[PDB]
């Protein structure tokens, strides 16, 4: 049984 | 384009180190390396996630990359071998599991550069008994005595280059099938209106890329050094 | 019944130090090992029922690295106001002669996530049997930390926590005694 | 560190709410500048809001993105509901007996003020119940305990001591309920 | 063990009958699935995308997959095959791992809807020689297949589809030749179920 990350987002440039 | 490699065609003999670039304008963490064979899909080689990060995928035996800066990733055949004749693909993912793609290097790997030959290209007009049964008139071209197999080839018509009423088959075949180095041949069709194939001002040129040798290969044979050039075969219309 | 699970990140800019890790009700299930791409489980039993692929991790961190330099230009390159820690020191159970325990450092309430952290034993800095867990996180965005020394009890040994930290104005040395 | 540089700071918190178990789940994502949240994913409001103006570009280009707001709000099935899955067998069921020990503050004789004292160590989960038995009858009037005590370890600690005159013939009893034991655990002194 | 496992290296559709290409899929893990297409002498293109958002998935031109766990399927769809389909189709899953696993993937051949076959034999000479000549087999039906030759001095290629974009019009072909004295239109199919009907002319 595997744990998921949630991805961080890129901020606005 | 965001993502772009270079070479975009290679041909290496055995033995040798070559590298493949991948460069990136969008200023994404993630870049993977892919190659792709007939059947197989594609086949995680490497992937990096950071500057100086590496993580080994499905096949990374024969192969090492660097990522010595965010815009960019290598990926180095070690020693080449004819099983690392393929395609290659880089790619970059945004943080949402949007992949890009760039469009390609097609590597091929040979045992012997001296077996390298271009292509002979002949064009076959129409015969009158096709344009009398039917009013349509079939080019086709042969492109024979060709190693390795990378080519690609196309039809211009009066100049410009032509996509409808051509088929080009999918693989070449071998003319010694018996022959590890067997030479290759590649056909393709080009359909026209008879009208159109009657007019004797109208020029038909099937032209064939080939991807060879290169200025720095060494070449110690009396025929001409087979070197990337595009051969072309050609036919004007006639009226009869 | 009431549960939850934390997935909290950092990087911090000049030190270029990154840590990840979930947490479950306040406890460590599990953080990244981000040198040797490891998952480190905070008691081994975890790592028998469950696995994280370590490299993920490495993605999040490349990200949060990009965003803390897009925010750092935007405020103009406001730096971080430090806040000193509280220091608890206490036992792991009660405390019976030559019977081994652990002394737990507790270090709280606390940002930047730097600190330098000593244990004394009748002035001496001793170093065997240490541990650390990593940078926990807290509702108001400040750090906790545990610090950790198995020792012999006995009437003859003091200890003490040495606690260095931007936000305070000399070391905070924190005393135990039996 | 003598060093006086300053330092520039990023947080990210993704926080999975659990009320009754996964019958209800919430989802805050928390981006948090030196200290200060300067935008937050509640997967209550389905999007992204600026908890500061320097947030606002952030929320703005990410609501932008449909098919990104549509996965965040999926997450609460596809991130937290099986991430507790995942470790539910060794976290929410995580059952360890507490130790409970019962000794006096003071050696001295019967008829004399003194403080009992019941230490609970080991435990977890937090959830617990300490009572004071007088020859078979609680008592609530003398009772002064440190709380519960977070170990780092997964383990909790307590002490509940009880003022008390110690008379011929009394036993004293610590009664520890536990979601770890069929039924209350009990410790004596006489 | 994150897989996905395509059906057929090579399928066929009728021009303008419903597409459908199959993939199962493996994961611990609810998953990130997707389909590329590669269009001949080209690159990747994403065609859609499963997120969980939503267990019907569309796509740029009519594609759609639909996500059954019950079955770990998400077999792509489009109403209507076209010539412009003929591809190379992959399924993909990312078990939330920020990497994506290809299927072997699946090349889809479009059959035209040929309505008036008009099977033939020509002799082609070469533009540059009255000495050279290759043999044309064109405009059979999909019922027609070119087996490979006998006679390894005999070469014939696979039927190909071409699309006249200048009369609307799509027929089959295939290219036969050899260096042999011996060799003419007549024998070069003789290896080859043809139709009864074939035109060869004089």
């Amino acid at each position: 049984p595997k744990y998921v990350k949630q991805n961080t987002l890129k901020l606005a440039t | 384009a965001d993502v772009t490699q270079t070479p975009r065609n290679r041909i290496t003999k055995t033995g040798k180190r070559i590298m493949l670039e991948c460069s990136q304008t969008k200023g994404h963490d993630r870049m993977y390396w892919y190659r792709q064979d007939p059947g197989l899909g594609l086949r995680l080689i490497y992937y990096s996630f950071d500057v100086k990060d590496i993580n080994k995928g499905e096949i990374s035996d024969g192969y090492s990359v660097s990522r010595q800066a965010q815009a960019k990733f290598s990926l180095s055949l070690e020693s080449a071998i004819p099983n690392q004749t393929a395609l290659y693909f880089c790619a970059t993912s945004d943080e949402s599991y949007g992949y890009t793609f760039g469009s390609g290097t097609r590597l091929t790997v040979v045992e012997d550069l001296n077996k390298v030959s271009p292509p002979e290209v002949a064009v076959f007009e129409p015969s009158e008994a096709e344009i009398s049964h039917t009013q349509k008139a079939t080019l086709v071209c042969l492109a024979t005595g060709f190693y390795p197999d990378h080519v690609e080839l196309s039809w211009w018509v009066n100049g410009k280059e032509v996509h409808s009423g051509v088929c080009t088959d999918p693989q070449p075949l071998k003319e010694q099938p018996a022959l590890n180095d067997s030479r290759y041949s590649l056909s393709s069709r080009l359909r026209v209106s008879a009208t159109f194939w009657q007019n004797p001002r109208n020029h038909f040129r099937c032209q064939v890329q080939f991807y060879g040798l290169s200025e720095n290969d060494e070449w110690t044979q009396d025929r001409a050094k087979p070197v990337t050039q595009i051969v072309s075969a050609e036919a004007w219309g006639r009226a009869d | 019944e009431e549960h939850v699970i934390i997935q909290a990140e950092f990087y911090l800019n000049p030190d270029q130090s990154g840590e990840f890790m979930f947490d479950f009700d306040g406890d460590e299930i599990f953080h990244v090992d981000m040198a040797k791409k490891e998952t480190v489980w905070r008691l081994e039993e975890f790592g028998r029922f469950a696995s994280f692929e370590a490299q993920g991790a490495l993605a999040n961190i490349a990200v949060d690295k990009a965003n803390l330099e897009i925010m750092t230009k935007r405020s103009n390159y406001t730096p971080i106001t430090n806040v000193p820690p509280e220091v608890t020191v206490l036992t792991n159970s009660p405390v019976e002669l030559r019977e081994p325990n652990v002394l737990i450092c507790f270090i709280d309430k606390f940002t930047p996530p730097v600190v330098n952290v000593t244990w004394l034993r009748n002035g001496k800095p001793v170093t065997t049997g240490v541990s650390e867990t990593v940078f926990l996180p807290r509702e108001d965005h400040l750090f906790r930390k545990f610090h950790y020394l198995p020792f012999l009890p006995s009437t003859e040994d003091v200890y003490d926590c040495r606690v260095e930290h931007w936000g305070l104005d000399e070391p905070l040395l924190k005393h135990w005694e039996f | 560190m003598g060093d006086t540089r300053p330092r520039f700071l990023w947080q990210l918190k993704f926080e999975c709410h659990f009320f009754n178990g996964t019958e209800r789940v919430r989802l805050l994502e928390r981006c948090i500048y030196n200290q200060e949240e300067s935008v937050r994913f509640d997967s209550d409001v389905g999007e992204y809001r600026a908890v500061t103006e320097l947030g606002r570009p952030d929320a703005e280009y990410w609501n932008s993105q449909k098919d990104l707001l549509e996965q965040r709000r999926a997450a609460v099935d596809t991130y937290c509901r099986h991430n507790y899955g995942v470790g539910e067998s060794f976290t929410v069921q995580r059952r360890v007996e507490p130790k409970v020990t019962v000794y006096p503050s003071k050696t001295q004789p019967l008829q004399h003020h003194n403080l009992l004292v019941c230490s609970v160590s080991g435990f977890y989960p937090g959830s617990i119940e300490v009572r004071w038995f007088r020859n078979g009858q609680e008592e609530k009037a003398g009772v002064v305990s440190t709380g519960l005590i977070q170990n780092g370890d997964w383990t909790f600690q307590t002490l509940v001591m009880l003022e008390t005159v110690p008379r011929s013939g009394e036993v004293y009893t610590c009664q520890v309920e536990h979601p770890s034991v069929t039924s209350p655990l009990t410790v004596e002194w006489r | 063990a994150q897989s996905v496992t395509q059906l057929g290296s090579h399928v066929s559709v009728s021009e303008g009958a419903l597409v459908l290409l199959r993939c199962n899929y493996s994961s611990s893990v609810p998953p990130y699935l997707f389909w590329y297409v590669q269009y001949p002498n080209q690159g990747l293109q994403l065609l859609l995308k499963y997120t969980s958002a939503a267990t019907l998935v569309k796509g740029i031109n009519g594609f759609e997959a639909e996500f059954k766990k019950s079955e770990t399927s998400f077999h792509l769809t489009k109403p209507s095959a076209h010539m412009s389909d003929a591809a190379e189709y992959f399924c993909a899953v990312s078990e939330q791992d920020d990497k994506i696993i290809f299927g072997k993937g699946t090349r889809l051949h479009i059959l035209p809807n040929i309505q008036n076959p008009d099977p033939a034999v020509y002799q082609l000479r070469d533009s540059k020689s009255s000495d050279k000549s290759v043999c044309l087999f064109t405009d059979f039906d999909s019922q027609t297949n070119v087996s490979q030759s006998k006679d390894s001095d005999v070469y014939i290629t696979d039927k190909c589809v071409l699309d006249m974009r200048s009369m609307d019009f799509k027929s089959n072909s295939a290219v036969a030749w050899s260096n042999k004295s011996d060799f003419a239109c007549a024998n070069a199919f003789n290896n080859s179920i043809i139709p009864e009907d074939t035109f060869f002319p004089s």
